[PDB]
């Protein structure tokens, strides 16, 4: 009697908390509209397939009179590519992804070397929002193909260790 | 308004015939010069390129119709249409060239279109029309259910999986045309010598 | 009894369920927190002072490989801007605002006129996946920012109708 109603009220209170659970899986889905992946594609390709890269046009930025000259360089850097397509030389250079944070997919193939949000940066007049980071090879950035380091003269011979730990690096 | 950029990939039909899919160009607010029979409503008039027939070409002056059939290779011309015929808007914009006016950039256009329809076999996705505009307004949710529930027990039915279903619609279709044939007869035959 | 250790076994079930939820939700608690919202942030010069664009860079070669002169782009845009004066350019038509999709304001009052994301496009190098549109005024589509139309004909003359209304 008195366990069988605790019994019911757990399931009842249980229940409420799967619902706040499914209110929650219902409205995020609803402010996730931005990010599309529209259906199934035919990506027979995966290093000319595929997008590019999502912009989102902000409001309330008199820079937004350039809605042209960003298309038409989008457009002439994949000509640019295809003119400067190679020297041909074999080497993989493959690349694996920091962030896994894939785009959703609302479509009731590939979708993991393809959909897959590999950067997001939130450019401001002179800041930036990175918080993904550009991927790496073999964790040296001295032969990335996005990295590019710049010029300094670099004389402090011998670092600062923490404690005794003095590190004899030349 | 704000989804009527060039490229949107619009569809066309005023009850006859279907055009096909054809990029906008421009569209406008030009209202009703002279108004027959006065004027209160404000029309919009899209420029939207569409594959047009050669003898529609050649002639160019009685109506501005008969679209290009399976039997002819057709030739594409910006058309101005009314608003209130885009029984479609889609999601993808083609590229336009500059300034064009010629043939070859539009043959580009009609290859274009051509190897978009080989990306979306299962269907070109056109849009959501509950988020994507941003729709508000109280009833629209009332119809959106009631569709959703007639869909439901459309496919929840079993003829649906049987075949041959084409078939028997087709017959349908006709012998609902015959009735209202014969409805319409019947209708212009009560009035034969009838207070004339 | 049986009934009893029936009823348990299907309340710890609904449990799992109830967790398999949770654990979705703080997973795509990730994809709800890349639009992004530090803090209260302070400005001043309102439509002047804040960000300007947000590229979502994608797993391609191509995206990879030209990073730097993205960079340099947007670098070359922001400073390009700063010399034109003397001038009411800006808007010039007061383009309200279109039907946006705001960004989730994260808490770690004022600012209404807050982020209010107005487009999405998709690039696959021969179309657009173009959303939410683009801004412009009540009517009169060639004085506002962007609609570059193309150059056209118009060898017609008789637009078409359902019935009447003939040009």
């Amino acid at each position: 009697g008195v366990g069988d109603a605790e019994l019911r009220e757990r399931l009842r209170q249980c229940e409420e908390t799967i619902e706040q659970l499914r209110a929650e899986n219902q409205e995020l889905k609803r402010k996730l509209n931005i990010l599309t992946r529209p259906s199934g594609i035919l990506v027979n390709d995966t290093k000319l397939d595929g997008p590019i890269l999502q912009i989102l046009f902000m409001n309330n930025a008199i820079s937004k009179q350039y809605h042209q000259e960003i298309e038409e360089f989008v457009s002439n850097l994949v000509k640019r590519f295809e003119e400067q397509q190679k020297n041909d030389v074999e080497k993989t250079s493959f690349n694996l992804l920091p962030q896994p944070s894939s785009i959703v997919l609302e479509e009731d193939k590939n979708n993991k070397e393809a959909f897959s949000v590999v950067g997001s940066v939130l450019y401001f007049t002179n800041f930036c929002l990175d918080k993904l980071g550009q991927p790496l090879l073999n964790e040296n950035p001295q032969l990335s193909e996005g990295w590019e380091i710049p010029k300094y003269h670099q004389v402090f011979s011998h670092i600062v260790s923490l404690e005794g730990q003095e590190i004899q690096v030349k | 308004l704000p989804f009527l950029q060039p490229g949107r990939l619009v569809k066309v039909k005023n009850e006859g015939d279907d055009f096909g899919w054809g990029v906008v160009v421009n569209f406008s607010k030009k209202s009703n010069v002279k108004p027959n029979s006065g004027e209160l409503d404000p029309l919009y008039v899209v420029e939207v390129l569409l594959r047009c027939s050669k003898e529609s070409l050649k002639n160019s002056a009685t109506e501005a119709a008969k679209p290009a059939k399976p039997d002819e290779k057709g030739e594409m011309q910006v058309v101005p249409v009314l608003v209130h015929l885009l029984s479609a808007i889609s999601s993808v914009r083609l590229y336009i060239p500059k300034d064009l006016r010629p043939v070859d950039n539009r043959q580009s256009v009609l290859k274009s279109i051509q190897e978009v329809q080989k990306r979306f076999p299962d269907g070109i996705p056109l849009l959501d029309p509950i988020d994507d505009m941003g729709i508000q307004d109280q009833g629209l949710k009332k119809v959106i259910q009631k569709v959703e529930a007639f869909e439901h027990r459309m496919y929840s039915h079993p003829l649906h999986n049987d075949p041959n279903l084409e078939t028997v619609y087709t017959l349908c279709e006709k012998k609902a045309q015959i009735a209202i044939d014969i409805k319409s007869a019947k209708r212009e035959l009560k009035k034969a010598r009838t207070v004339l």
